[PDB]
RNA sequence: GGUCCGGCCGGGAACUCAAAGGAGACUGCCAGUGAUAAACUGGAGGAAGGUGGGGAUGACGUCAAGUCAUCAUGGCCCUUACGACCAGGGCUACACACGUGCUACAAUGGCGCAUACAAAGAGAAGCGACCUCGCGAGAGCAAGCGGACCUCAUAAAGUGCGUCGUAGUCCGGAUUGGAGUCUGCAACUCGACUCCAUGAAGUCGGAAUCGCUAGUAAUCGUGGAUCAGAAUGCCACGGUG
RNA sequence: CGAAGAACCUUACCUGGUCUUGACAUCCACGGAAGUUUUCAGAGAUGAGAAUGUGCCUUCGGGAACCGUGAGACAGGUGC
């Protein structure tokens, strides 16, 4: 699971519009609970692998996923350099 | 209970039941995606579950409508 | 012409003006007894003006931005201390002799790591 | 009330820049504002330059990063135009955008 | 309204009579006292059946006790078994909701003992 | 510890000018909330006054006379074993201690509401019957007596 | 100054605010203290007082204690391997405790209708009002809002008028009858919450593990990240007291 | 506890399905234009088909974006 599923996401991540979120702009309106066409949704759900919103992600500045801090764009282990180059602008003397 | 607004199924299972359903005096079925809700026309024959420890048959008799096959899969000796 | 004051206590965030004569105490649009009607602290907000005979000589008008009546009851104290300090230099002695001149600034060398009081140094009668 | 949010790394540079507008964008129209500050980023700065891993060598600096509102009450071209002609003074980030 | 049931309120006033009935919505009891509508102080016998026959056709299609204590058990049947939704867990004679609620069933079904 | 910084100064009460009534309800608090508890203790001095229809505040001292102590006993082992040795509580500790004995009876004491516990318990104090008088008198039956064993 | 009753929009610079450059309190002068040393007390005068407070730096010396799970690297690893791809699942049982953390034992309580005031925060892998359909978890419409404009607090206390009458209830959510949901391959033998029926221990427990001295523990709340996400962990400042 | 989410989860482990230059990344050898859309299989990895496409320098040389198969060198892990 180190470099891993990167090879599978990279080939279908960029088309999440074409798979759904712009292909939806006529047929998906009826297809909702608010609009009741029961026949329809069940025959757009087939792409399974691309099926957004799902992205395994790419932490880049760490070669492997030792977690990923979404508030900060870095791995779960990575904090200490930001006292030595300023990438977390409130990283100062601890609150404890 | 979290089947939150309508039905669903184990896909890979009910896609392959079709030749057991054809003339159902035929021997049992199996599954491992224990997630397994099933459908009304499996009736009068025997699905089964990897439990996980071993396998166990569960008999679709006359009345089925209501819960996942997880309702009969003995997963550790419950004392 | 007129005088002024402002305060910061618990957590008001209030001001006061003084006007020439007739002796009242309003809060924007209602009188004192309407804004503090059961708050046991209501008595102090006029008390060093009534001394120097306010009834025909001074008059008072409070406004507010953090209501907070249990702090406001003293935020007004340092505020009205300011107002008086330009009307009469003589009352600096009064305001001081009765405490009205003070404002909130003092902890007593308290807890930082775990020892209750933490400034007072290790101490003997010869060691 | 269109808010031109002037900023620089230093106080010296943003001073020179606002002082041109409060006079020249004021010429025939608005009482144009400019000294009126924001949460000015007076913090402390630490980058490693240790020539090996040994004691400290993370030389701590200080900053100003000073910021103000220029405010124009109407877009009135016959008064504002000098601030748009001031484009050549690249070092001050102006954030006109509203 | 001569409503179906097992019990009657005894001497208590409206707001407590109406909810000591053996299965009538206490959160509802507030609006329904104004629905009829009657005072908070009525010791229910002064309604002479007829100052409540006034909501009759509504209460003729509500669950009042005799159903909630019995006949509601016939309402589960089309959900009740193995298959999809709600479940066999009702037929099997267990606690329905709690953490691991199958495991609770010592007293319920046979064991008692730990 | 060398500095004279020790005790709590507070202001007096809102009606009659005493630190007594202020400190009294400023023990009775049991959960903070001060202002309404000061209003209940005012109602306590009125429900005392209903016993006569005069200035019964003149009897608040008269009662507290039977409830102010002299002694307190503190943690003392100075002759190799338990050795008390009371020594007196100072002139200002006299009625401040009596509040604690009035409050620790009041908490559960059974009367008709929060004021009517303190009104009746200060009635009892006046008549020497008080729970607070008995709590005082027990440390007088104990400590003030061991003055002849010290 | 106009009011068509909203700082509404005219209208001007007292002060909060926002805030940059910065600035002012010293035994200063008054009494007592003693050696007119000492310094310790009250006070002129004060926004602190004898570090004024709160953060902070945390030298050698630091237990032969760590960070040995980002450390930075010298001596040394396994390498048919401790190397890397990918679907399943099961950790929670239950006798045992024992505690950490939760509470329930009713009037210095709440319960029902009605009334007076703060904010600490986080915020385009964003946060979203008014406004439509509502028993409500939860649907929809969408103004807005990038850093006092949008929004999430309309803290809980307290106060005025009613109702129980000390009563296992009216309070106990232990929980179990049915009903539903926001996502998901995914929660069921695995959750997380909602609507109505209810109601397991309940009535003040002993011994003996340390909380907590001050603006500090009872008391009185709100936020945050990890992360396709539900921590009771912890973490930080406000305030009746 | 590390775990701030031991039911896709940064995988222990119980396994089964692939491998041991492996997922990732080079230096030369012969060659390629890069990708969009479903249908049937499969538990995932991966398997069997059907259609639609053809870019920039342009010495027509050498290649880019960018995909290949074949060489010799050659890859890694919280192990305290």
């Amino acid at each position: 699971a180190k470099q891993s599923m990167k090879a599978r996401e990279v080939k279908r991540v960029a088309l999440a519009d074409k798979y759904f979120a712009k292909r939806a702009e006529l047929k998906a309106i009826i297809s909702d609970v608010n609009d009741r066409w029961n026949a329809v949704l069940k025959l757009q759900t087939l792409p399974r692998d691309s099926s957004p919103s799902r992205q395994r992600n790419r932490c880049r500045q760490t070669g492997r996923p030792h977690g990923f801090l979404r508030k900060f764009g870095l791995s779960r282990i990575k904090v200490r350099e930001a006292a030595m180059r300023g990438e977390i602008p409130g990283l100062k003397k601890a609150s404890w | 209970r979290s089947l939150k607004k309508g039905p669903f199924i184990d896909l890979h299972l009910l896609k392959k039941v079709e030749k057991a359903v054809e003339s159902g005096d035929k021997k049992p079925l199996r599954t491992w995606s224990r997630r397994s809700t099933i459908f009304p026309n499996m009736i009068g024959l025997t699905i089964a579950v990897h439990n996980g420890r071993q396998h166990v048959p569960v008999f679709v008799t006359d009345e089925m409508v209501g819960h996942k096959l997880g309702e009969f899969a003995p997963t550790r000796t419950y004392r | 012409n007129q005088y002024y004051g402002t305060g910061r206590r618990k957590s008001s965030a209030a001001r006061v003006f003084i006007k020439p004569g007739n002796g009242k105490i309003v809060i924007n649009q209602r009188s004192l007894e309407q804004y503090f009607g059961r708050e046991t602290a209501r008595m102090v907000v006029r008390q060093p003006l009534e001394l120097v005979d306010m009834v025909e000589k001074l008059d008072l008008y409070i406004t507010v931005k953090g209501g907070g009546i249990s702090g406001q009851a003293g935020a007004i104290r340092h505020g009205i201390t300011r107002a008086l300090m330009e009307y009469d230099e003589s009352l600096r002695s009064e305001l001081r002799k009765a405490g009205f001149v003070t404002r909130d600034a003092r902890q007593v060398e308290r807890k930082k790591v775990g020892l209750r009081k933490a400034r007072r140094r290790p101490q003997f009668s010869k060691r | 009330r269109i808010r031109i949010r002037l900023k620089a790394f230093d106080h010296r540079l943003i001073d020179q820049a606002t002082a041109e507008i409060v006079e020249t964008a004021k010429r025939t129209g608005a009482q144009v504002r400019g000294p009126i500050p924001l949460p000015t980023r007076k913090e402390r700065f630490t980058v490693l330059i240790s020539p090996h891993v040994n004691k400290d060598a993370r030389d701590q600096y200080e900053i100003r990063t000073h910021l103000r509102l220029v405010d124009i009450v109407e877009p009135t071209e016959k008064t504002v135009d000098a601030l748009m002609r001031l484009d050549l003074a690249a070092g001050v980030d102006v954030q006109i955008s509203l | 309204a001569r409503i179906a049931g097992i019990n009657i309120p005894d001497h208590k006033h409206a707001v407590i009579a109406l909810t000591s009935i053996y299965g009538v919505g206490k959160t509802r009891s507030k609006a329904i006292l104004a629905a009829a509508g009657i005072a908070e102080d009525v010791k229910i016998s002064e309604l002479s059946e007829g100052q409540i026959d006034t909501l009759r056709d509504e209460v003729a299609k509500f669950v009042v006790e005799g159903d909630l204590r019995r006949e509601i058990s016939m309402s589960i049947k089309r959900l009740m078994d193995l298959g999809c939704y709600r479940g066999l867990r009702h037929r099997r004679g267990l606690p329905v909701r709690g953490q691991r609620t199958k495991t609770n069933a010592r007293t319920r079904k046979g064991p008692r003992k730990p | 510890r060398r500095r004279v910084i020790g005790q709590r100064k507070i202001l007096p009460d809102p009606k009659f000018g005493s630190e007594l009534l202020a400190k009294f309800v400023n023990i009775l608090m049991v959960d903070g909330k001060k202002s309404t508890a000061e209003s209940i203790v005012y109602s306590a001095l009125e429900t005392l006054a209903q016993r006569s229809g005069k200035s019964e505040l003149e009897a608040f001292e008269v009662a507290l006379e039977n409830v102010r102590p002299t002694v307190e006993v503190k943690s003392r082992r100075v002759g190799g074993s338990t050795y008390q040795v009371p020594v007196e509580v100072r002139p200002v500790r006299r009625n401040a201690l009596a509040m604690r004995w009035i409050v620790e009876a009041a908490r559960k004491r059974g009367d008709k509401s929060m004021a009517l516990r303190l009104a009746n318990e200060l009635s009892d104090a006046a008549e020497n019957k008080g729970t607070a008088v008995k709590k005082r008198e027990d440390v007088h039956r104990m400590a003030e007596a061991n003055k002849a064993f010290a």
